């Protein structure tokens, strides 16, 4: 897959 | 130091030559409509932001908590519209369309707005506070109704202090298709998911042909959608930002327009 996170 | 032009005549220049123009747009876009986005600037639900509750775990863990915050957010938009920069935006597809010229808006943000708006060409990368999912059967529903559920009828109060609802999970919202009778979830991207593949493709696809971007109101540190203007900017391809603040892209870009998008974008698009 292509993971959602924030930085 | 380093930073980006912010020069409108210079921008004009490669608006006014662009066949193919991609638009992203973030939270900053939606808070302008005065849409509570819950990061940075735009506070917090109780205790918590929505890297807190956006997460299948906190799902997991108490899904009617998870469900009275998306509620909340579904009923205020009651209350909210799109604002000159969702015009703009809207109003530059329409006109460029007739010229053969496209326009897709690449969005983050959750809300419909930009389709309020009249925006045709819209990728919605981490879904809508409008659609369902089924935890259990997987078909993806419209879904507006007020309220969504009767027993979150009132629920979802924002202010500190506020006391879980404790819905039980059989009365939260449930699949009506024939058979099933799931939990639903919202149907939009929570912080550990992946994206759809299929829009991913989609966006890919448009980045690799387009010869214009801007980068709207986005914070710019939320991922992968961070990485789309970056990719752009790395092919040679203008990339300019519109934002009230910068980021950590920003020099990574050929402009920067510091602002609301509502009083950058009309002038820009125009
Ligand atoms: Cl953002
Ligand atoms: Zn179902």
């Amino acid at each position: 897959a292509v993971t959602k996170y924030t930085s | 130091s380093a930073r980006p032009s912010s020069s409108m005549a210079d921008f004009r220049k490669f608006f006014a030559k662009a066949k193919h123009i991609v638009i992203i747009s973030g939270a900053g876009v939606s808070a302008e409509s005065g849409v509570p986005t819950f990061r940075g600037a735009g506070g917090y639900w109780r205790k918590w932001q929505a890297q807190d509750l956006a997460t299948p775990l906190a799902f997991a863990h108490n899904p009617s908590r998870v469900w009275e915050f998306y509620h909340y957010r579904r009923e205020v938009m009651g209350s909210k519209e799109p604002n000159a920069g969702h015009r703009a935006i809207a109003e530059c597809e329409t006109r460029l369309g007739k010229q053969g010229r496209r326009v897709v808006v690449i969005t983050q943000n959750i809300d419909e707005l930009h389709r309020k708006a009249g925006t045709k060409n819209l990728l919605e990368i981490h879904g809508s506070l409008f659609k369902t999912r089924c935890t259990s059967c997987g078909v993806v529903a419209e879904n507006y109704k007020s309220p969504i559920c009767p027993a979150l009828s009132g629920k979802g109060a924002p202010e500190p202090g506020t006391q879980d609802a404790s819905i039980p999970v059989e009365k939260l919202p449930r699949c009506e298709e024939a058979g099933c009778g799931g939990l639903l979830r919202p149907h939009v991207v929570w912080f550990g998911e992946n994206l759809d593949p299929a829009i991913l493709e989609e966006v890919d696809r448009e980045l690799a042909h387009c010869d214009l971007c801007l980068v709207v109101g986005t914070s710019s540190v939320v991922y992968p959608a961070a990485m789309f203007a970056p990719q752009v900017a790395a092919r040679g391809v203008p990339v300019a930002e519109f934002n009230t603040e910068t980021t950590p892209a920003t020099n990574r870009f050929r402009f920067h327009f510091q602002g609301p998008c509502g009083t950058t974008l009309p002038e820009a698009l125009a």
